[PDB]
């Protein structure tokens, strides 16, 4: 009785709700994935409402939605789950990084910020009063070497660093798709390596999702050493690379 | 909060026919330096209510701030023209905060005026208000016309015309020897006028660049700043 | 079975339950409108449950109500945490100007709100809220914005919304035609016939002593204002008049 | 839990936690209380296993004051602590009045705190049932008999613990007013071996006196458990 | 199974009532009010003969002019009772005059329900009766565990309440004088109660309008009472 | 609202300290082994895919410049353990300005470790810490449990078929064992645990080499190691 | 609310239910022996085996020492034995530091009963699963030996056996115990103890640990047997 | 059936079954009867009493100059929400030298009501009340244990308010536009309607707050006119 309504352990040493708070991750059915290169980094998702009572209607903006926002101007972030835990977790970050930079005087790196985050799901996990945020993300950004870096966390807190990760459903089938498409670019100019790496990004989503993915339908970004700011990339580049990739 | 530093001369607020007229200069002396000579010492609360100032700045603006969002506050659960507040209300609300901080022991090195209009049976204006953007006028009894005054220490009182720092002198003297009941608008600008000009010769802190603002059936009224002829 | 009792707990299909029971229970209350035009933008409370009563004054439940005077806050459920929310509301725009002296932007606010209403469903103690919120503006040069927060706390922007009973009929009448060519004063005919339509609890009788109507136009120069009976009742009455043939 | 009341009403109108705390004292040992003239007489039963236990350890009858002493039944642990509270307070009034606490006021305020333990959340009832013997403002020996619910009633004999309704009923019928130490002495332990085996020991008793608390001693105790012993035989 | 404040599906709190449910065991309590003053009495049931009968009170006094009578679970009865004396010694230090009786009895039942927030743990499960005398005239109140207050005339309180104040009723009548109190009190009490009435079997009470002060019936006019008493 | 969820049943036990204790029997195996000059503490990973760094996740960290540490587990648990250990140690110098003591941290770590298993609201750690280190009172290997109750070892096995690792391990020790050999038979039974085939980024190691620092060995020390 | 677990609550019949599965998991521990002597007392008890790896040296999972004068042995859960071990070290140090003085046993005894009576009746936490031996030395009262439970409740004693099978142990002291016996003969008979309550003719040296405190040249002080030690002691036990 | 333990759980039709009790719970009181004319409100009220010897229980209660009120349900939290609202008032006449604005007074009373229902371990007030005042106009407010508040221009509570109701609503349009007898008189008729067995001047209750009239109950001398006249 009650094994699996709190946090507790319950028999064999299975903490249920871990588990349903990740399937509630993955019923929200939004992909995004997120792949490093050399000196770039590329986020993209859907933009697209997420599954739940309402339903999207004629009378949306839908500039509006979007999965992607950004702690720091150099550090950006990528949620999917529910939309107040993803508001919740994407302004714990900002909080985060903001008392990083006060109390240390340089930028906080996303790994730091990757771990921050890892223990305050942990100790959500801890206690038994505290609901499980229903929220994974990723996280991209340069550290102080001139480099990438791209991590992932789920709501179990275990932040993990990646060199090509996808959130939602389909994960274990679009591992072999990230394998490929990365083996094959292991077989260049400092944007060149962008643009490469840009269209392998849509490349991947596009097989993940397997259909066309309208550039309104879709949301790209992108941190490298010629910027070092993630800034999101416009509906017409977007179309533009899509139009290549046919 | 320690010590005046920054400090306006003086502002003198008279009742006449039609509403109230406030007077003040634009200038906020450092010291003996007149560091600044176009500063907005009249500040307003909302139609039918204006707040002088004499004494430090910093503090002047904190009680600005806390009387404009107080304001904002009775706005927003407004339903009829009845339930704004009133200059007598905001009065006494001024001279609680006083006292409290003279309780404290930290109080602000200014001595306030609240003015305006304490009746809503003259104007409309209330009835659909407007913070953002912006006929004959309506002779109005002097009852219904109030003018408060809050010294440092809580001091506070009303009548029919109230003048702060070195005005209390002179500018009190002139108003009570000529003030008269009733006076129609050219006579209340030359009273406050002579009142200025005199201020204006025995007074160091002072200045002749004036900023003169009315409170009648119309709202509040900033009229333009001119220089004082001399 | 036992995941439904607390909103703390997620279900084996991972779904919080209780928030689903709020939802319904929202989806019963009084119907909240609220949409964007060229002038401006207008909302509309229909108050069709308190039809029964007879004895409420005309016109004096209201559930529209205004920040800073620029921007319209409605709500469609239970009064007391409606009212609640309205303050914190008030209270994050006081702080916002005592901060930084100068008006909350509303995609503030909207994250704000959002941010508070969501705190309030992740322990087991306290009782998340049982509203929908709508918050909206508009300004000669951004045009009018409209968001709706939701119990989840989660906050959409909208061109057009309704919620409450009857709303899927209500926004299929929105969605008839474009409303962003259409002046904000000629579009109470078009609201009127719809609450007329969609609801069946509503007559002539009902129409000047249960609706609320309010907007944001240039008219009330980009200002929060109650529309006025001389107004009102020429557009409700040619509304029933067309209605009637 | 912490701060949420345990002890509530029951449908019938009863404290249930309280009932259990007065089953629990029903379990303890016995213990017995007179009083006559101007000292008193407090004995209770002893239960210790042979060539282990060491006798000294025990502490069931105790002196709270320079003049008022206290006997119990029930639970060990809540006696030990209940008493260092009523020795603070003993304390605390001596401070605060400087005149020794009557005993009067420490039995009200024993009541008082067994009826605090029973009526504020997240502590469980004390579960023991005490009786004090003292001397009041005035000079004048009074024992009190305090309960886990916290009623309190003074008495000129008592007995409390296992069997405490059968040596009630014997002291109802032989007690009298005045007497002589011996003879209370004896009474005392009657009554307390009524419902006891009868040794030595198992039985503690002591006398209460202006003077001091006097224990009595084992020859003293073991003359008198033989004498009784032939009496009744 | 349920919190201390739990509604019931009729709207009645469930420790609320369960608590009315037990005060309805213990002794047996009468007041009465005249224009002369007020009186109370008690039953004062008597356990074994070894207990000294001075220490077991039932009535004590909460001011000097006022008095109280309490029913159900003692030591609640002497938290309340205690509260109550400490509230009105502060009254009449705040204010030179004596605590009136209804802001007495106001204060005690603002206690007895401080339980639900809006500290104690669970209602207090005692019913008093106070009586006494102000200014304003003599007079007596009753007071529940479910906090509303009432005045009488003349009550009874405790086990066998039920005939006592329905004796009260058939007998009770305006315009009676002190004496005349006493009597149809001591009566009622006599024959609601189980044994035969004796000096130690009842305790009496009263209040009077010249004295205003707390008086205390002790043997000597109990014994009075009871030899002028009609049978 | 603060109540214990762990709680005595009948004949005790502390169900949930088992139940952490089973999750702790199913997480992947760690083993340490203390030499005649040194200790050691490896684990294994299993095999990660192509997108893993084994850079980013380190089951094997260092709380002093003496002492290092090893889990099998919760890695969130881990991740605050080994935050609050770091925490301790920096404390305990600050104090006595010195390396702190094997014996004294795990004492610490042990305490807290009850103390969650105590207190209300919450649940038992789900993970099973394994502390190896040197210092002036030669060389230490501890290992704490759920429960909050530490044992002194001289060659142990953790996780995943630890019964049968452990009996292995018995059959081929030594008190007077070399580092090296040490290690060679910490990987022949990890390899023998594993039931696989293991490599470089397969395995993780941990060594304190006499009076050096503790040093986590790089992937090309385990690749020439495993010829 | 509805997870509640009903610690701090009497049961039917006055016993809270919680005590009584702390007093039980007590008994399945490993069995401890407590002896006083005319020359010390002694706390000799049985280890548990785990495995054959686990160092031998030092490592006494029994029995700790709270200060020079005081000793005790646990029959417990470990973990609450350590912060009640480290809880009781405070409590002498402070009575130390407060009186410039040694604490009485008898002081210590009752303020740890007195925590352990606290974590019983207050809050909603569980009660400490682990029953002690205390003994030591001191002016006022010479040697003496206690025993403690999760209840709080103490009781003086001259020879005793607490844990597994403590009926057979204890009834072994009361067979052989004497008011008067050398340090010698002490620990020959807690030897006998434990190897009887083992079930084992002959105890061996790698399974058992024992250790003494006493008042030589005025300076208490503790000896804890090691394995030569105690495997000399088993030699003589075994020609006698 | 399972969601009415807790304040704070939603049933599966979205609805809090405690808050629904305090409703019941107000509605099982007894009764009260409010009306409104042009100038002049008169609130009416049955005193409830239990026995012969039992003086009946005081009904209407008087907040502040030209406020008053009048309580249906549990007297414990009237008691309590007459000490918030007396304290209020006299809190702002205090710091504000001014009558306190009738509307801001109800806000307060809801809000309180919506704290104590929102928070755990805490129950709804089971009380309704009936405010009456004349702030420059004649107002009738209402409010419920879950924080809502209605304006009304007639109002009853509890007990057998059907009768009462149905009155009121029959002869609405005319208490507009009547002098203060003839308000008094119909309030009378409404409260008599709910009875249902008589009215005396001992257990019925009136009071009137109007137009340069402040709140002031009706003396035994007039009260006793009014039910003769009523009667004839």
């Amino acid at each position: 009785m009650y094994d699996r309504h709190l946090t507790i352990f319950s028999p064999d040493g299975n903490l249920y709700q871990i588990e349903y708070a990740i399937k509630a991750v993955k019923n929200t059915n939004i992909t995004s994935v997120g792949v490093k290169g050399e000196n770039c980094a590329v986020i993209i998702s859907q933009k697209k409402m997420a599954t739940q009572y309402i339903s999207q209607d004629k009378l949306l903006d839908y500039n509006n939605i979007t999965n992607i926002y950004n702690i720091t101007d150099e550090i950006g972030c990528s949620m999917v789950g529910m939309p107040g835990d993803c508001l919740s977790m994407v302004y714990k970050a900002r909080s985060e990084a903001s008392e990083f930079l006060y109390s240390n005087g340089y930028n906080v790196n996303a790994e730091t910020l990757c771990r921050n985050i890892c223990d305050k799901i942990q100790v959500y996990t801890q206690h038994a009063y505290m609901r499980l945020h229903a929220c994974s993300g990723m996280i991209i950004g340069i550290d102080e070497n001139n480099k990438p870096e791209l991590f992932k966390f789920d709501p179990s807190g275990f932040c993990a660093g990646y060199r090509a990760c996808v959130i939602g459903n389909k994960e274990q089938e679009s591992i072999s798709v990230l394998e490929r498409l990365l083996e094959k670019r292991k077989k260049e100019t400092i944007d060149e390596d962008i643009r490469n790496t840009t269209i392998l990004a849509i490349e991947a989503l596009q097989t993940i999702l397997a259909f066309d993915l309208k550039a309104s339908e879709i949301e790209v970004a992108i941190v490298s050493t010629k910027n070092r700011n993630f800034t999101q990339i416009s509906e017409k580049e977007i179309d533009n690379y899509l139009t290549y990739i046919a | 909060t320690l010590g005046p530093v920054v400090t306006g001369t003086s502002v003198i607020a008279i009742k006449y026919k039609h509403g109230i007229m406030i007077a003040a200069d634009r200038k906020a002396s450092y010291g003996s330096y007149a560091k600044f000579q176009n500063v907005e010492r009249i500040f307003k609360i909302n139609n039918k209510t204006v707040m002088g100032f004499s004494g430090e700045l910093a503090d002047a603006q904190y009680l600005h701030e806390l009387l404009t969002r107080k304001n904002i506050n009775n706005l927003s659960e407004k339903k009829r023209k009845e339930d704004m507040y009133t200059p007598q209300h905001y009065h006494s609300y001024v001279s609680r905060v006083f006292y409290v901080r003279k309780n404290r022991i930290d109080p602000l090195f200014n001595n306030i005026i609240i003015a305006g209009i304490n009746s809503q049976k003259y104007d409309n204006n209330d009835d659909n208000v407007l913070l953002y953007t912006n006929e004959e006028y309506k002779e109005i009894h002097k009852d219904d016309l109030y003018i408060g005054f809050v010294d440092m220490h809580g001091t506070n009182f009303c009548d029919d015309y109230i003048t702060t720092g070195y005005a209390r002198y002179f500018a009190l003297t002139l108003l009570r020897d000529h003030y008269k009941d009733n006076m129609t608008e050219e006579e209340a600008r030359i009273l406050i006028n002579e009142c200025l000009r005199i201020l204006y010769f025995r007074d160091a802190t002072s200045s002749n660049f004036i900023q003169i603002v009315k409170v009648t059936s119309k709202g509040v009224e900033y009229e333009e700043p001119y220089i004082l002829p001399c | 079975a036992g995941y439904d009792l607390s909103v703390s707990t997620f279900s084996p299909d991972g779904r919080l339950y209780q928030v689903e029971y709020i939802y319904k229970s929202i989806n019963n209350n009084n119907t909240a409108l609220c949409l964007e035009c060229k002038d401006g933008i207008i909302c509309c409370c229909i108050n069709s449950n308190m039809d029964k009563n007879k004895m409420i004054k005309k016109n004096s439940y209201n559930r529209i109500y205004h920040v800073n005077n620029n921007i319209i806050i409605t709500y469609s459920g239970f009064d007391g945490d409606a009212r609640n929310i309205i303050d914190r509301a008030r209270s994050e725009a006081n702080t916002y100007y005592y901060n930084f002296h100068t008006n909350i932007p509303l995609h503030i606010l909207v994250n704000r709100i959002s941010l508070y209403i969501h705190a309030y469903t992740l322990y087991w103690h306290m009782r998340p809220f049982a509203a929908s919120i709508i918050i909206s503006s508009f300004n000669e040069k951004d045009k009018g914005d409209i968001y709706c927060i939701e119990p989840n706390g989660a906050c959409y922007k909208y061109s057009g919304i309704v919620i409450g009973k009857n709303k899927e009929m209500f926004k299929t009448e929105i969605e008839k035609k474009d409303y962003k060519d259409i002046n904000v004063r000629d579009a109470i005919e078009d609201i009127y016939k719809f609450i007329l339509t969609s609801d069946d609890h509503m007559n002539k009788n009902n129409l000047q002593n249960l609706v609320n109507f309010s907007w944001i136009c240039k008219e009330s120069s980009y200002e929060f204002q109650n529309i006025h009976e001389e107004i009102l009742t020429p557009a409700l009455n040619k509304a029933v008049e067309y209605i009637e043939k | 839990s912490y701060d949420r009341a345990i002890t509530v009403f029951s449908p019938d109108g009863h404290l249930l936690q309280v009932e259990h705390a007065l089953e629990a004292v029903k379990k303890g040992g016995c213990a017995v209380a007179i009083k006559s003239s101007n000292f008193a007489v407090l004995a209770v039963e002893k239960k210790n296993i042979p060539k282990l236990q060491n006798p000294k350890t025990t502490e069931k009858l105790i002196k709270l004051d320079e003049h008022n002493c206290l006997a119990f039944a029930g639970l060990n642990a809540d006696a030990r602590v209940l008493v260092n509270k009523t020795r603070l307070e003993c304390q605390r009034y001596y401070l605060n009045m400087d005149e020794p606490a009557p005993v009067d006021y420490i039995a009200k305020y024993v009541a008082k705190v067994q009826q605090k333990f029973t009526h504020r959340g997240g502590v469980r009832p004390f579960g023991i049932a005490t009786l004090i013997a003292g001397f009041k403002n005035n000079k004048e020996i009074c024992i009190y008999q305090t309960e886990p619910s916290g009623i309190y009633a003074a008495w000129k004999a008592q007995a409390i613990g296992k069997n405490a309704k059968i040596v009630q009923e014997f002291l109802e019928k032989n007690y009298q007013e005045n007497m002589e130490q011996k003879d209370c002495i004896f009474l005392a332990l009657k009554a307390i071996f009524e419902v006891v085996e009868l040794s030595s020991k198992n039985v503690e008793v002591a006398l209460l006196t202006e003077k001091d608390l006097t224990f009595i001693e084992e020859q003293e105790i073991n003359s008198m458990v033989e004498l009784i012993d032939q009496e009744r035989t | 199974d349920r919190g201390v404040n739990t509604f019931s599906p009729e709207g009645r709190l469930f420790q609320v009532e369960y608590a009315l449910g037990a005060i309805k065991l213990g002794s047996t309590a009468v007041g009465i009010c005249v224009n002369d003053g007020v009186i109370l009495a008690s039953e004062r049931r008597i356990s074994s003969t070894l207990i000294e009968k001075d220490s077991v009170e039932k009535l004590l006094s909460i001011d000097d002019h006022i008095g109280c009578a309490m029913s159900g679970l003692m030591a609640d009865a002497r938290t309340l009772i205690d509260y109550a004396r400490v509230e009105c010694n502060h009254y009449k230090f705040i204010y030179n005059e004596n605590i009136n009786i209804k802001s007495c009895v106001e204060l005690i039942s603002e206690l007895a329900l401080d339980f639900s927030n809006l500290i104690m743990s669970r209602p207090f499960g005692v019913a008093l009766l106070i009586g006494g005398v102000d200014k304003n005239g003599p007079c007596l109140w009753y007071t529940e565990p479910s906090g509303t207050n009432t005045r009488f005339s003349a009550a009874s309180i405790g086990s066998a309440q039920e005939g006592a104040e329905l004796l009260l009723q058939e007998n009770y009548k305006k315009d009676m004088t002190f004496e005349q109190a006493e009597i149809l009190a001591l009566t009622v009490l006599r024959q609601v109660m189980e044994d035969k009435l004796s000096t130690s079997n009842v305790e009496i009470c009263a209040i009077k309008k010249s004295d205003q002060t707390f008086y205390k019936y002790n043997t000597d006019d109990i014994s009075r009472i009871i030899d002028v008493l009609p049978s | 609202y603060s109540f214990s969820l762990t709680t005595f049943s009948p004949t005790g036990k502390l169900v949930q300290i088992e139940y952490a204790l089973n999750r702790v029997s199913s997480s992947s195996p760690a083993l340490g082994i203390r030499a005649k000059n040194g200790v050691i503490i490896a684990t294994e990973k299993k095999s990660p895919n192509e997108l893993i760094e084994e850079n980013s996740i380190f089951k094997i960290q260092q709380i002093s410049e003496h002492i290092g540490i090893v889990y099998a587990g919760m890695p969130g648990d881990f991740r605050v353990l080994l935050k609050r250990a770091r925490k301790e140690a920096i404390r305990y110098s600050l104090q006595y300005g010195s390396e702190i003591l094997v014996k004294e941290l795990v004492k610490i770590i042990a305490s807290i470790v009850q103390e969650f298993t105590q207190t209300g609201g919450v649940r038992p750690f789900g993970l099973s810490l394994l502390i190896c280190g040197v210092d002036v009172y030669g060389y230490h290997l501890y290992q704490i449990d759920p429960s909050g109750c530490y044992f002194n070892w001289m060659a142990t096995c953790v996780g995943k078929d630890y019964q049968n690792n452990m009996s292995f391990l018995e059959k081929r020790y030594n008190k007077d064992i070399e580092i090296e050999d040490a290690i060679h038979t910490a990987i022949l039974t990890l390899k023998e645990s594993y039931e696989g085939v293991l490599n470089e980024k397969n395995i993780e190691i941990g060594v304190a080499y006499d009076n050096k620092p503790f040093k986590i060995l790089t992937q090309n020390e385990i690749k020439d190691y495993l010829i | 609310r509805r997870y509640d677990s009903r610690t701090t609550t009497f049961s039917p019949e006055g016993r809270l239910y919680q005590v009584e599965y702390a007093l039980e998991a007590i008994n399945n521990a490993s069995i401890t022996i407590g002896l006083i002597t005319k020359d010390g007392v002694i706390l000799g008890a049985d280890k548990v085996f785990i495995s054959k790896l686990i160092d031998k040296a030092n490592n006494y999972e029994k029995i700790y020492k709270i200060d020079k004068h005081i000793f005790c042995g646990v029959a417990g859960l470990n973990a609450d034995a350590n912060i009640l071990i480290n809880q009781s070290r405070l409590y002498a140090q402070r009575y130390l530091y407060n009186y410039n003085e040694v604490q009485p046993v008898s002081q210590l005894v009752v303020q740890i009963c007195d925590i352990k009576q606290s974590y019983t009746q207050y809050g909603g936490l569980r009660p400490y699963g682990v029953s002690f031996l205390i003994g030591g030395y001191d002016t006022k009262d010479g040697y003496q030996l206690y025993h403690t439970d999760p209840s709080g409740n103490y009781s003086g004693w001259f020879a005793t056996a607490i844990g597994t099978n403590n009926l057979t142990a204890s009834s072994v002291l009361k067979q052989e115990w004497k008011n008067d016996m050398t340090l010698e003969e002490g620990l020959l008979l807690a030897l006998k103890t434990l190897a009887k309550s083992t079930d084992t003719e002959i105890p061996k040296s790698e399974k058992i640990e024992l250790a003494y405190l006493t008042n030589k040249d005025g300076e208490v002080y503790q000896k804890y047997l090691t394995e030569k030690e105690i495997e000399e002691l088993i030699k003589l036990y075994t020609q006698k | 059936n399972l969601y009415d333990t807790d304040n704070i759980i939603y049933s599966p039709e979205g609805r809090l079954y405690q808050v629904e009790y305090a409703s019941e719970a107000i509605k099982q009181g007894t009764c009260a009867v409010a009306i409104k004319s042009k100038d002049y409100v008169v609130v009416s009220g049955l005193k409830k009493c239990i026995s012969k010897l039992s003086f009946p229980q005081e009904k209407i209660f008087k907040i502040d100059d030209y406020i008053g009120i009048s309580m249906s349900g549990i007297t414990s939290d009237a008691k309590v929400l007459t000490k918030f609202m007396q304290n209020e008032c006299l809190s702002h006449k205090f710091l504000y030298n001014e009558n306190i604005n009738i509307e801001s007074l109800v806000r307060s009373v809801a809000d309180k009501y919506q704290k104590n229902t929102q928070k755990s371990s805490k129950r709804a007030f089971g009380v309704g009340l009936m405010i009456a005042a004349y702030h420059n106009e004649p107002c009738i407010f209402e409010t419920r244990p879950n924080g809502s508040y209605f304006e009304y221009d007639a109002l009853s509570f509890g007990a057998r308010s059907h009768a009462s109701k149905t009155y009121l609503e029959k002869n609405l349009h005319l208490f507009e536009e009547c002098s203060l007898e003839e308000l008094i008189l119909h309030c009378l008729k409404a409260l008599k309607c709910s009875l249902s067995s008589e009215l005396t001047i001992s257990n019925t209750a009136l009071a009137v707050v109007g137009k340069n009239h402040p709140w002031q109950e009706i003396s035994s001398l007039q009260l006793e006119e009014y039910l003769s006249k009523v009667k004839m």
